């Protein structure tokens, strides 16, 4: 088994995949107002 | 039929303005047949008179150039004529000018690379090599001139001292320019179906790592040729500014469309993480390293 | 005897050369040598073998090129009204007189052969080919095209290539910051033709809109433009609306 | 268990990535 | 890659060598081969040496040379050295 840490390992995961949909979110915005003009 | 030199009808800066194109089709003056002569001095002094011409890359009575060469063709320029000896001559005297004709065709290979590869579209790194080569022609002229003149006043001089000469003077320097010559010109039109230069000197320079002679002359070259590389580097990390519009250096600064000027002015932010990218093409192995 | 005496009988073609190719070189008629169609094409004559010929089509490129640029010189000297292609003409004139100088110290020092003048010469192929190049565009290019096309060749990598063209852009350039010079201190514009990024309107009828910037023509070597404008534009409104002379 | 939040972290980079290049791309051919 | 270095050179002297030999016009084969005599024991040992350059590998090609350099010989300990 995987070794148990003091640290959350599920809690950074998590908090990448947040920080991975904010960056997504925010290149599609741009890329819409780029394409539309 | 008169003989004329006329002139001929990123733009080529350094391509001969001058028609150099036009083989001659039979001799203007018809020389002695080389089978009627059968004493062998006569016919070495003969060949020595018609293999000064040939070491420039120009036709002789008795050297020709191979019907295979034709000089439409860019690859046929680069790697120089092949020529074809008199079957008349001497067995021992055909020999040694088959070894000296190889000399011939490297400086004609040189000339006609200077004249296709010295323009803006093929970098300051290119640019900087056919520096080199015009400055080696140079030199190279100055060890046929010796010749020329020993030939012409020295009554012990004979072919096997000319051959001894040139292999032992200017053979090695020669052949390093004319095979990183080729294998550019093999590269180039491969890539057609810059900064690689220093891929294929580095490549070169695993074979002679063991000579001395050789390993110096590959690591001056080298170092001259990369200076531009090395000026780019200098200005982009003390000043942070990109000069050559070559497109040559690795971090490629890229200008924002006129359509989106307005859009990119507001979002400084894609201006400033999107439009500075690194050419991963043009980097050696001591920036091929992430963090670096 | 030497080796190019037991070839002498055996061996037919007209030092001979060497006497009368000086008098071609400088782009002039000779007894052997004659230009035709405008100086565009040399007649090498019979009793040149194959050998012989083949070399001298090499040398006699430098003939005809600076042929070539003589004429041009002689005819444009004081016909362009353009400052750039006049100050582009002057550093032409200055090359030649160098070329020429080199020719005379060439055959000054009585050469052997016709190999040793083709090396002693052989620098001046790049020189005299971008010489050449760059007149040959002298006409459809205008004066601020042609400053423009100049300066890209100060990037070429060549040390040759590119000290020629940095040599030259030098005085081409001059003219273009003399009238920046007279439009940043006394504020008024001297270029009668398009060549520079200010320009007036006539038929304007106020003031503020009688000067217009022209962002296109702005060059790159050029800096703080957006800032000579306005110390030009106030110093016309100074010294001609305000009439204030003395300061 | 967390191989599948991996998973979706590694598809979600070639996402972005996509993305950025779609940026080049564009940018490229209005020049 | 040295080694063949020095065999080149040591090949131009050999080559200079005998463009001296025939430079001055020689009266018979004896004297030809009385000028070139002091050459047996050089040509003999590239030959022996540059004989094993394939089979022997970088470190034992080294060491079989440097055997050499303790022989007693004045000419061929010359050449290795």
């Amino acid at each position: 088994n995987i070794a148990t840490t003091t640290k959350s390992r599920e809690e950074e995961l998590n908090k990448r995949i947040v920080n991975y949909k904010i960056q997504l979110k925010l290149m599609k915005n741009f890329l819409q107002e780029l394409i539309d003009r | 039929s008169p003989d004329y030199v006329s002139l001929r009808e990123n733009l080529d800066i350094m391509s001969s303005c001058i028609v150099d194109s036009v083989i001659y089709k039979s001799q203007k003056i018809a020389g002695p047949l080389l089978s009627q002569i059968s004493n062998l001095n006569i016919q070495q002094a003969l060949i020595i008179r018609e293999l000064l011409f040939t070491l420039l890359g120009h036709e002789g009575h008795y050297i020709q150039y191979s019907k295979r060469y034709d000089p439409t063709s860019q690859i046929s320029r680069i790697e120089g004529p092949d020529y074809k000896i008199a079957k008349n001559l001497d067995i021992s005297l055909k020999v040694i000018t088959k070894k000296l004709v190889k000399f011939g065709k490297f400086y004609s290979g040189l000339k006609s690379f200077i004249q296709v590869f010295d323009n803006n579209k093929f970098g300051k790194i290119v640019q900087k090599f056919c520096s080199e080569v015009r400055k080696f022609l140079s030199s190279y002229q100055q060890v046929l001139i010796n010749v020329e003149h020993e030939f012409k006043f020295n009554k012990n001089f004979n072919l096997n001292m000319l051959d001894s000469l040139l292999h032992q003077e200017i053979s090695n320097e020669m052949t390093h320019l004319y095979q990183i010559g080729i294998e550019i010109s093999r590269i180039t039109e491969e890539r057609q179906k810059g900064g690689l230069l220093l891929q294929v000197i580095q490549e070169r320079m695993v074979y002679y790592k063991g000579d001395p002679t050789s390993l110096d002359f590959l690591t001056q070259l080298f170092d001259i040729v990369s200076s531009d590389y090395i000026g780019m580097l200098n200005q982009w990390l003390l000043e942070g500014v990109i000069n050559d519009p070559f497109d040559e250096f690795m971090i490629r600064e890229k200008r924002v469309p006129d359509s989106f000027m307005e859009i990119f002015q507001s979002k400084s932010e894609y201006y400033w993480n999107e439009l500075f990218l690194i050419k991963i093409d043009g980097l050696l192995n001591q920036f091929q390293n992430s963090t670096i | 005897l030497t080796l190019s005496q037991l070839i002498e009988p055996y061996y037919d073609t007209l030092q001979t050369i060497l006497t009368y190719l000086p008098y071609t070189m400088l782009g002039s008629d000779s007894k052997i040598f004659t230009f035709s169609n405008n100086y565009t094409r040399l007649e090498i004559p019979k009793d040149i073998n194959n050998s012989f010929s083949s070399l001298l089509r090499e040398v006699f490129e430098f003939a005809i090129l600076y042929k070539q640029l003589a004429i041009v010189v002689d005819r444009y000297k004081g016909t362009l009204v353009s400052a750039i292609k006049t100050a582009y003409i002057a550093i032409l004139e200055a090359q030649l007189n160098k070329y020429v100088n080199d020719i005379n110290n060439i055959f000054n020092n009585k050469p052997n052969s016709i190999l040793v003048v083709y090396n002693s010469i052989f620098p001046w192929i790049s020189i005299l080919r971008f010489l050449y190049r760059v007149s040959n565009r002298l006409n459809r290019l205008d004066g601020y095209e042609f400053l423009t096309f100049i300066y890209s060749f100060t990037n070429h990598g060549d040390p040759k290539i590119r000290g020629i063209a940095v040599t030259a852009f030098t005085e081409v350039v001059k003219p273009y910051y003399n009238i920046v010079e007279h439009w940043i201190v006394k504020g008024e514009l001297i270029d009668n033709n398009n060549e520079f990024f200010i320009i007036f309107d006539q038929e304007q009828n106020e003031f503020n809109s009688i000067i217009k910037l022209l962002p296109k023509k702005i060059p790159a070597f050029i800096k703080s433009s957006d800032k000579i404008f306005q110390i030009g534009k106030t110093l016309i409104f100074l010294n001609k609306y305000c009439r204030e002379l003395k300061w």
